């Protein structure tokens, strides 16, 4: 499938991952095309976090939809 | 004749993050009236302008954690 | 007749304010509360389906430097909120908003601390992600 | 416009309109039919109704304005009477 | 009491003047309501006071406690000063009615308790022992407020 | 002077003072010396010696006052028929006195009732100054023991009057205002007399009344008459509560007659409301308008029933064009009906926004009708105007027509298939020359960004820019060449992420000596002068001169590249087949083949194929260009 | 005339057209006219600001292509 | 700067009030409002001799000082012709035994 | 000249609003007719105030501290004065110390 991305640089790109790619796989694959270690990566769908150990179908994201990638937040 | 060919490609428009400003386009502070873009460690591309400021402000770059040298 | 020169961090907003309009950000909208003032502005948080804070509709009030971007603006909800991270006042404590002060006993990376390249719509998404993963380290 | 009061001794003081409407019951002894000019009673004497007069034009004159607002004097002699009659005027 | 200085904290400078013969002592209205005095001001006598921004002050006369209005209106406002300039206000007198004044000068003339020695009836005597209390004036401020 | 204190006979002072107050309240002539002299007895009885009699002054007041309204209201008993008239005479009577005879009180007021109003355990009746005590006790004693006949005798004046008759305004409206007046000097309620014992009656029977006539309007004549007739009777009540009835009540009794005459019936209006504005019967649908915008749920199926009808009328008139001139034919009965019915809403709905509002989603739908092809036929239309075919019109008409195109695709809702057709649209006429006007094309550029964002327009501005962009490089070039190829330079180079015609090639294309030449000059001027994104030569559109000296006469031709090379390869030989062309050339064969083509149809060249050069070709001037047809 | 999308919770992009001068009543009517939600459930959130039934469009700088937060 | 007159003949008293520059003849056609006798008819005196019209109030001695507002001055009458004469109120009360 | 210049931007940032919620009542001299004390003059032997501070930055410390102990001493311990006299004084030594 294929997905977008959104980087803290405006610039706008996409992904071909399948429902079957883990978390951690997607945030690899956002690091290579960005130039962004995933340890400062964050991605945010529907005003929820991702968690690095799950699957895109865990969270019910299908092709088309958009991913917001942020910095890294605590309290 | 007339013929065609264009655009001699060489290689992204590596928008900068401080002042969301294109790499060919001056930055923003420039822009009111030399502005060379600095490339850090992580290889971003960022205006001399606003990079120094933002060094200035804090030796951390914006988009990545690590610190900010030239080539 | 020279038009008014236009402040560098005036110009940062405007360009911020017509970026999160031609790009919508869902769960929140960003406004200015007056018109003549560009480093105030209002944004209404809704809660994300599926949340404690589903159907929830909180304000904020964003308040923007004058060295923007350099320095973070500041963001506190107006709606009343009980949260770990959240004050009484309003005062919303998140490692983006944080100036890019070099803390070592703060325990805050300077990657995760507030930097030029963020955005409004960053920073909304970051308050948005914490309200639901609230972070009990240091509670205020 | 002028009304004609007049006092025991035969005294006739004639003022205003104006300024002797800012008493009730002058005001009520205009208000009435017949026309109610001319304003004749039964005690007060000239000496008391002309110190009530100059209240009328001195509550006109010199107050509900902007200044001092001086005191206007009152004889300690004439305290009572003059206390019996603006309680009667209802001035 | 609806009528109380604000405990906002919040420092205020202000002057009481006297422009009128009698002698205005400045009344303060405390954090609960409660009438609080101040040092008299002689006839044309005026000073500074400290007090913090929001406080509720009125005036009386000093011996008959004689109402007096403070910069045309019964109670005056302070609110935080510039360069610290203490603010300006003015006390002048009201429009009395002719029975309220010829009480008045009564009053003055004669001491507070020899109004029954006054040879006029004992309805005006009722009159006469009728002290204005600032409780009477505050209530019906309150009332006034409420109402407009 | 003043009133002294004086020891008074309160029995005989009373008795005259009693006497002479009958005498005034009665309207009878008094004096004014002798009015003033019982003022004076009122102030000597209210300051009485040794004690006041002001208790017992009020109390043979209210007495005296008692036994008058008393008088009074077995006087109206007494007068039978005449009631109303009676009634009003004696409240003449009784308002002028306790107007007065309240001023002649106000000492007593002041000293006995102010100073002692309140207090006792029992819940006795509070004192009431002369004036509110007169009123009140006229009330108590002549209104709230007839208010029953009042009531009837007023309603069937009213009712009269409803049925043609004048009765006398004066005398109802001062009957039905002293209802009013008895309120005066009592803080808790200003009307609430009036409105309980009057106004809700009055409205009860005036809503019965009503509806009875909106059954009567409605059994007995149609529609039209129905709507016009309930217009005027709610006119001439109108003012018939002008002329009787207290203010306030204005509203409430119109609201009676719209609510018992129309909504009480919106079932037919509703009905017939198809077939009025469906039969767009002008005036019967501005009467249905003003009607129904009296009732909430009234306007919205009127709304309902004009969209449907613009809907259906723009469906039937946009469906049964011809097919010869769809574009033209498609956006003129789209703006034809959009003017119509504009003018027809602004002219007789009062130009409502809401029926503007049905109006518009009505010809959306139209505009988006499919069986997309609509935007394909505006695209058609937009397109036809900008080109050079619209011969004969101005500039002023051109820039007309462009605005009436954008306010008829302000509804267009497929923008996705608008903007895909206008794009390759508008990139054939630029790169071709077939633009009418590039001003023009500027023009409704910036309508079109003014319209839906630059993120809409896109690919156009870039177009725009990039022919622009085309120019000022050739100019560039020449300059540059100047300050430093046997033949002119005109080529292009495009982005294909806008400009739908990309196909750029691929095959190992020889380009003549000159052609080449020309290239490497500009190739080596645009790597000093310039840097980004590379582009493939598109030597498909690029046209250059290429000059036929083999004719009798001079003659030059700004031809394509690809037709430049194939003309060149004439030049081995007079005849030429198919695959020796294909292999002096390099190009593809789909683009020899059109070249062929276009070069036949031209005349220049003649008919495994094998082509001869035209020795008879030629042209309307010596030096010409020739048009890109290898879209 | 102009064209806005009033965007729901869950994404629906509701395309809807308003004129310029518009009221705020009569665009949360044209999403019951063809979205199902009652007007007097409706809260509409532009820039921000939570949309007033009272204020115009005009005084809300509505644009066309401008996405409209609704929550019901 | 204003000035008030307490004008009178015999022991009839009226209230009015004027200008300090006001002149004798704008002073006599406030009599004439008065009395309301015209001016060439009206004969008018401080304290007992005869003003004249041109002359302002001012000039006859009417100062804000001499006439102020709670001790209004006296003006003489008299008209066209006869002679002026003024008398006194009444005497006021005794101040009682309690007071005094 | 460093240290002047920074005792100078010193009281432009106690100055600024930023802490003028409690820098307030230090902005001019105290008023002795105004607020009514007429034993802050005996008790009080040298006042100071941050307008009237407007050879090194130590005479500059030595004028903030003494402007300071004054107000500490003539003001009982729970006064609001003295609460925001030392609010003041922290952002002051931190200044100083950085
Ligand atoms: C002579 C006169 N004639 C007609 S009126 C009058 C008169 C007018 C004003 C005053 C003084 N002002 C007041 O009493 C004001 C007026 C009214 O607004 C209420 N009020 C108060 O002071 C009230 N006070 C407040 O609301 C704030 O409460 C904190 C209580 O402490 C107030 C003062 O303590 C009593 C006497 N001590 C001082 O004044 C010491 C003085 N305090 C202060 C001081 C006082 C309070 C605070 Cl929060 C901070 C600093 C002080 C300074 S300098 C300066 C500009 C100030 C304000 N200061 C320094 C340095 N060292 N000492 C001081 C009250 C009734 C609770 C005492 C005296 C007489
Ligand atoms: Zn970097
Ligand atoms: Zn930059
Ligand atoms: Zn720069």
């Amino acid at each position: 499938m294929q997905i977008f991305v959104k980087t803290l640089t405006g610039k706008t790109i996409t992904l071909e991952v399948e429902p079957s790619d883990t978390i951690e796989n997607v945030k690899a694959k956002i690091q290579d095309k960005e130039g962004i270690p995933p340890d400062q990566q964050r991605l945010i769908f529907a005003g929820k976090q991702l968690e690095d150990g799950r699957t895109l179908s865990d969270y019910n994201i299908q092709k088309e939809s958009t991913l917001h990638l942020v910095l890294r937040l605590r309290g | 004749w007339n013929a065609v060919a264009l655009w001699a490609w060489d290689i992204v428009v590596d928008n900068c993050a401080i002042c969301r400003n294109h790499i060919m386009d001056l930055c923003i502070e420039c822009q009111a009236n030399e502005c060379t873009v600095a490339w850090g460690v992580c290889n971003h591309a960022f205006h001399f302008h606003c990079i120094s400021r933002w060094l200035k402000t804090r030796q951390v770059c914006p988009l990545d954690n690590r610190e900010w040298e030239f080539q | 007749m020279a038009r008014p020169l236009v402040p560098s961090s005036q110009k940062a907003l405007l360009l911020e304010l017509k970026g999160l309009q031609e790009e919508p950000v869902e769960g929140f909208r960003v406004t200015l509360v007056d018109e003549g003032d560009l480093y105030n502005w209002e944004v209404a948080i809704f809660g994300p389906p599926n949340t404690y804070y589903e159907g929830g509709y909180f304000k904020a009030r964003l308040k923007f430097p004058i060295d923007y971007p350099y320095s973070p603006p500041a963001f506190r909800f107006l709606t009343k909120m009980w949260h770990p991270n959240i004050y009484e006042t309003g005062d919303v404590c998140i490692s983006i908003l944080h100036p890019p002060v070099d803390d070592p006993q703060s325990g805050e990376l300077p990657s995760e601390r507030w930097n030029p390249t963020q955005n409004v719509r960053t920073i909304l998404l970051s308050v948005i992600s914490l309200l639901n993963e609230p972070n009990t380290f240091s509670p205020a | 416009m002028y009304v004609k009061l007049i006092s025991s001794d035969g005294h006739e003081f004639i003022v205003k309109r104006e300024h002797a409407l800012t008493s009730g019951t002058i005001k009520a002894m205009l208000s009435g039919p017949g026309q109610a000019n001319e304003v004749n009673f039964r005690e007060i004497p000239s000496h008391v109704l002309s110190k009530v007069c100059m209240y009328f034009t001195y509550k006109v004159r010199y107050t509900n304005s902007s200044t001092e607002i001086p005191e206007f004097p009152i004889a300690p002699e004439i305290a009572l009477e003059l206390l019996m009659a603006a309680n009667f005027l209802d001035c | 009491p609806v009528l109380r200085s604000v405990n906002s904290r919040e420092p205020s400078q202000v002057i009481f003047c006297n422009r009128s013969p009698r002698v205005v002592l400045p009344v303060w209205l405390n954090f609960d309501g409660e009438p609080q005095p101040y040092p008299t001001l002689p006839p044309g006598t005026g000073r500074r006071i400290h007090s913090y921004r929001g406080h509720l002050w009125l005036f009386r006369d000093a011996g008959t406690h004689d109402g007096l209005l403070v910069n045309q209106t019964e109670l005056f406002v302070p609110s935080l000063n510039v360069d610290g300039q203490p603010i300006f206000a003015n006390i002048t007198l009201p429009v009395y009615t002719l029975k309220e004044r010829c009480l008045q000068v009564v009053r003055s003339l004669v001491k507070p308790e020899n109004y029954r020695r006054l040879d006029i009836v004992r309805s005006l005597y009722e009159d006469l022992e009728d002290h204005p209390n600032v409780q009477k004036d505050l209530e019906r401020l309150t009332q006034e407020r409420i109402a407009h | 002077m003043s009133l002294k204190p004086r020891v008074v006979d309160f029995d005989e002072t009373w008795n005259k003072l009693l006497t002479t107050i009958k005498a005034v309240v009665m309207l009878e002539y008094v004096e004014r010396a002798t009015w003033n002299d019982r003022f004076s007895d009122i102030y000597a009885l209210c300051v009485a010696y040794p004690e006041p009699l002001g208790e017992r002054l009020y109390t043979e007041t209210k007495i005296f006052l008692e036994n008058h309204v008393r008088h009074l209201h077995k006087r109206v008993l007494e007068s039978e028929e005449q009631v109303l008239v009676m009634y009003h005479r004696y409240w003449e009577e009784y308002s002028k006195g306790a107007d007065y005879m309240d001023c002649l009180y106000r000492y007593l007021n002041t000293q006995f009732i102010k100073k002692n109003k309140l207090g006792g355990v029992d819940m006795n009746e509070p004192l009431m100054e002369i004036g509110e005590l007169a009123l009140d006790m006229w009330r108590k004693l002549m209104v709230e023991p007839l208010q029953a006949i009042l009531i009837r005798m007023l309603l069937r004046e009213i009712k009269n009057d409803r049925g043609g008759e004048d009765p006398n305004q004066k005398v109802i409206h001062g009957v039905i205002n002293s209802f009013v007046h008895v309120e005066q000097y009592k803080k808790k309620f200003p009307l609430k007399f009036y409105q309980e014992i009057f106004e809700s009656p009055f409205l009860t029977e005036t809503g019965e009344y009503y509806k009875q006539e909106a059954s009567n309007l409605l059994q007995e004549s149609n529609c039209s008459q129905y709507m016009e007739k309930v217009l005027g009777r709610l006119k001439d009540e109108e003012i018939r509560c002008r002329k009787y009835l207290h203010p306030s009540s204005y509203t409430k009794v119109i609201h009676e007659c719209q609510q018992r005459m129309v909504a009480d019936h919106l079932q037919f209006l509703h009905a017939e409301c198809h077939n009025i504005i469906r039969q767009e019967k002008k005036n019967d649908m501005a009467n249905m308008y003003v009607l129904l915008r009296a009732v909430s749920t009234g306007l919205p199926h009127m709304i309902q029933e004009l969209q449907n009808h613009i809907h259906d009328e723009g469906l039937r008139a946009t469906s049964n064009l011809t097919q010869e001139n769809m574009p033209t034919l498609f956006v003129e009965s789209v703006l034809e009906v959009h003017g119509k019915f504009v003018q027809l809403i602004n002219t007789v709905l009062n130009g409502d926004q809401h029926f503007m509002s049905a109006l518009d989603k009505a010809l959306t739908s139209v505009v988006n009708y499919r069986e997309c092809k609509a935007p394909e036929l505006l695209a058609k239309y937009c397109d036809n105007l900008l080109k050079k075919s619209a011969k004969g019109m101005t500039e002023n008409e051109v820039e007309d027509r462009l605005t009436s195109f954008i306010t008829v695709f302000k509804y267009i809702d497929d923008k996705d298939v608008f903007q895909k057709f206008y794009a390759r649209m508008l990139a054939k006429r630029l790169i071709h020359g077939l633009s009418m006007s590039m001003d023009s094309e500027e023009a409704m550029i910036n309508k079109l960004k003014q319209a839906c964002g630059y993120e809409f327009t896109s690919k156009l501005h870039r177009m725009y820019t990039d022919m622009s962009v085309s120019a000022d490089l050739n100019n560039k070039f020449n300059n540059f060449i100047k300050n430093q190829l046997g033949i002119s330079f005109q080529i292009y180079v495009l982005q294909a992420g806008a400009w739908p015609l990309t196909q750029a090639p691929s095959s190992t294309f020889a380009i003549p000596q000159e052609l080449e030449k020309s290239v490497q000059m500009f190739e080596l001027f645009y790597s000093q002068h310039f840097s980004g994104r590379k582009l493939t030569w598109l030597h498909y559109l690029c046209t250059g001169e290429v000059k036929m000296n083999y004719l009798g006469k001079p003659y030059v031709a700004m031809v394509t590249t690809y037709q430049m090379a194939v003309l060149l390869a004439f030049n081995n030989s007079e005849t030429v087949s198919y695959k020796e062309l294909q292999d002096s050339t390099q190009m593809n064969e789909k683009e020899l083949t059109k070249t062929i083509k276009s070069l036949l149809d031209v005349k220049m060249i003649n008919h495994e194929s094998s082509f001869s050069l035209n020795m008879n070709f030629s042209s309307k001037r010596t030096k010409f260009k020739i048009t890109t047809s290898m879209q | 005339s102009m064209l806005i999308k009033v965007k729901t919770l869950t994404g629906k992009e509701i395309e809807i057209d308003i004129e310029p001068t518009d009221k705020v009543e009569r665009i949360k009517e044209r999403v019951e006219e063809k979205e199902g939600i009652p007007p007097q459930q409706q809260r509409l959130i532009y820039s921000g600001k939570q949309m007033n039934d009272e204020k115009t469009a005009a005084d809300y700088k509505i644009l066309g292509g401008s996405v409209l937060h609704l929550v019901l | 700067m204003d000035v008030f007159l307490m004008i009178r003949r015999h022991k009839t008293t009226i209230f009015t009030d004027a200008k300090e520059s006001s002149t004798v003849f704008e002073l006599k056609r406030i009599v004439e409002g008065i009395l309301k006798r015209p001016p060439d008819e009206q004969r008018l005196y401080k304290d007992d001799q005869l003003l004249d019209d041109g002359k302002t109030l001012g000039e006859c001695g009417f100062t804000s000082q001499t006439a102020r507002p709670q001790a209004p001055a006296t003006v003489g009458l008299a008209f066209r012709f006869e002679a002026l004469c003024i008398e006194p109120f009444s005497s006021p009360p005794e101040l009682p035994d309690v007071m005094k | 000249s460093e240290q002047l210049k920074c005792c100078s931007g010193i009281l432009k940032e106690m100055f600024a609003k930023k802490h003028a919620a409690y820098a307030w009542p230090f902005y001019k001299p105290v008023d002795v007719e105004a607020l009514g004390l007429h034993d802050y003059c005996d008790i009080i032997k040298h006042p100071m105030d941050m307008s009237t501070i407007k050879r090194d930055a130590q005479e500059f410390g030595a004028d903030v501290r003494l402007m300071f102990s004054n107000c500490y001493k003539y003001n009982p311990p729970d006064h609001e004065v003295v609460a925001m006299a030392r609010k003041l004084q922290d952002v002051f030594e931190m200044r100083f110390a950085k």
